[PDB]
């Protein structure tokens, strides 16, 4: 006999039908797109601009970053209060 | 309203530094042996003994310690190609004057393995270095 | 305990038919194949069982998580009862506590 054609893995960028009801949601995610680019991205045809945070997303990350994450100077100034109190 | 991006191959060599090796490198030759941490390479020829001990893929002598039932202490010599009885003669004869009695042994011809009762690890390394295996 | 009085037709098996002769042909696919497709992918079976294992309780709870909402009313119900029974039998009974 001849054996079957050996099982291979196609490296062409793969896009599941967006409007298809049966499609799993983890394949329609905005993340799936970015990973698609990370594997090929020229052949994938993902717009490179999309791989960075938008204006809104950037204002919101900015907000969180300055809110929960102080400045080095500020934290030193914060330590000085405690040490003075202890002494 | 996408941001503008710039493409370049110049800074890519840094990313070459981050790729892990999938194969272990051969140890760089030095002027002096043994090295500071004590690693000593095998000789240029091989000895004429009718057995040979393959050093493990990190290139260390394949002698280990083992504990069964929490009180049983053993030493396993591994990766032996040849007459293993030849090896057991020598190991036993070498260990005997230290122990006062002939040490208990299990020879495995199918595995190519030797088991010795007790911890002789330290003293066996020194021995398989002398013989050059 | 009455036993057959007539001999059956001798069963001729050609072990050289396509299926038996090709058996286990692509098994080494990962190793000999510069690992891309892992041998799990060779598994043709029920959609929640592929390349995965477990005792009866884990099987049942797994099937209920994966294919659950595609199930018929009756097999779904029996699946719930079975999960319950196995649950309290594994947790609350045995010799070895």
């Amino acid at each position: 006999y001849r054996a079957r054609p050996p099982p291979r893995r196609s490296q062409e960028p793969r896009w599941p039908d967006p409007d298809d009801p049966l499609t799993p949601r983890w394949q329609l995610s905005p993340r799936y797109a970015a990973k698609q680019f990370a594997r090929h991205g020229a052949a994938s045809g993902v717009a490179a601009g999309s791989l960075w945070p938008s204006q809104e997303q950037l204002r919101e990350l900015e907000a969180e970053e300055r809110e929960w994450y102080p400045s080095l100077a500020a934290m030193q100034e914060s330590l000085r209060v405690q040490q003075l109190a202890e002494e | 309203e996408y941001p503008s991006f710039v493409e370049s191959v110049d800074e890519y060599h840094f990313v070459e530094r981050l790729l892990p090796p999938a194969s272990i490198p051969r140890p760089p030759k030095h002027e002096h042996y043994p090295t500071p941490s004590g690693w000593q390479p095998p000789r240029d020829p091989a000895p004429s003994l009718p057995y040979f001990v393959r050093r493990s893929r990190m290139h260390n002598i394949p002698v280990y310690r083992d504990i069964t039932h929490g009180n049983r202490q053993m030493t396993v010599i591994r990766k032996v190609e040849g007459d293993i009885w030849a090896l057991q003669k020598d190991v036993e004869d070498f260990l005997s004057p230290l122990l006062g009695k002939t040490p208990v042994t299990q020879v495995n011809e199918v595995t190519g393995t030797l088991r010795v009762k007790g911890y002789f690890d330290q003293q066996l390394k020194a021995w398989l270095l002398e013989k050059g295996f | 305990f009455h036993v057959r009085v007539t001999l059956p037709p001798r069963k001729v098996v050609d072990r050289w038919n396509e299926k038996r002769a090709m058996f286990g042909v692509y098994d080494n696919i990962g190793i000999l194949g510069n690992f891309e497709k892992h041998p799990k992918e060779l598994i043709k079976g029920p959609i929640w069982l592929r390349g995965w294992k477990g005792n009866e309780l884990q099987r049942c709870i797994r099937k209920k998580r994966m294919v659950g909402n595609r199930m018929f009313i009756d097999d779904l119900h029996n699946l719930n009862k079975r999960i319950s029974y196995l649950y309290k039998h594994f947790n609350r009974h045995g010799k070895y506590r």
